[PDB]
């Protein structure tokens, strides 16, 4: 709305565009840079008690 | 024919009971620790950190695709809530 070329200044990020740097708030650090819970916190909590939250990945 | 135990057998074998009865309260709260842990799983699960990196994603790809890839590519700018009680971020910051 305000111009193509702003647009485009906007989303530019590097002068030089052979690497790739995503962007992260933050760098996973536990687990060798994973997640253990890829949950809620409701079901983290929830799922060591009651069945239904794992899908049985097989 | 006086077929009785030994006496250090015999002695012994007074604090038996107590050790019977330790045992009934053990293999208890054992499986019971184990059944809480399987029925939820259908498994016992191994723990995450036991796990190779690899085999960490594998296990965890499908969670992530059900629980964030989905919403985020079916987002709406209507869906979220108005109150802001929305997911919070997979790595919280
Ligand atoms: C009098 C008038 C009338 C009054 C009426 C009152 C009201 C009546 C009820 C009314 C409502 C009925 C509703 C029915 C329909 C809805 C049902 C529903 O929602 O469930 C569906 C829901 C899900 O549906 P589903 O997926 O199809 O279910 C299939 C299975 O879940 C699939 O299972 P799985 O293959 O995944 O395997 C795992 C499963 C398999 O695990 C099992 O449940 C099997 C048994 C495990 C071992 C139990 C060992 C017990 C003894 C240990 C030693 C104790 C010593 C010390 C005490 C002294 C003992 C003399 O275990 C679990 O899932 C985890 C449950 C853990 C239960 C906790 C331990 C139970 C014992 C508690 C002891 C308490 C301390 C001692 C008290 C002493 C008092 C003197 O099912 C369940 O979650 C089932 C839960 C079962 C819990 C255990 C129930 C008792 C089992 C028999 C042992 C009884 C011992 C009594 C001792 C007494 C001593 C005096
Ligand atoms: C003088 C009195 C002495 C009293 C001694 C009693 C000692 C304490 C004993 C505690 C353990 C009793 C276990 C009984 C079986 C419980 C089964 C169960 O909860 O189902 C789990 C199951 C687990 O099944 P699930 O995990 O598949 O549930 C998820 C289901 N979907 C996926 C569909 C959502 O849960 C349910 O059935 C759901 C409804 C639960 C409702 C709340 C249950 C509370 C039970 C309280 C029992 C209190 C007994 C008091 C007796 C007093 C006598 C005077």
């Amino acid at each position: 709305v305000h111009g193509e070329e702003y647009a485009q200044k906007m989303q530019k990020r590097f002068h030089q565009t052979d690497i790739w740097a995503p962007f992260r708030h933050r760098y996973a650090y536990m687990y060798n840079s994973s997640n253990k819970n890829v949950k809620d916190y409701k079901q983290v909590t929830l799922s060591r008690y009651i069945n239904g939250f794992d899908k049985f990945n097989v | 024919v006086n077929t009785a135990y030994p006496t250090p057998l015999k002695t012994i074998l007074k604090t038996t009971p107590a050790f019977v009865v330790y045992f009934v309260f053990g293999l208890g709260f054992s499986t019971v620790i184990y059944d809480v842990v399987y029925h939820p799983k259908d498994r016992i699960e191994r723990f995450y950190f036991r796990s190779s990196k690899f085999e960490r994603l594998s296990r965890k790809r499908d969670e992530k695709l059900r629980h964030y890839f989905k919403p985020a590519i079916e987002w709406q700018p209507w869906y979220n809530t108005s109150t802001n009680n929305n997911t919070r971020p997979l790595l919280r910051y």
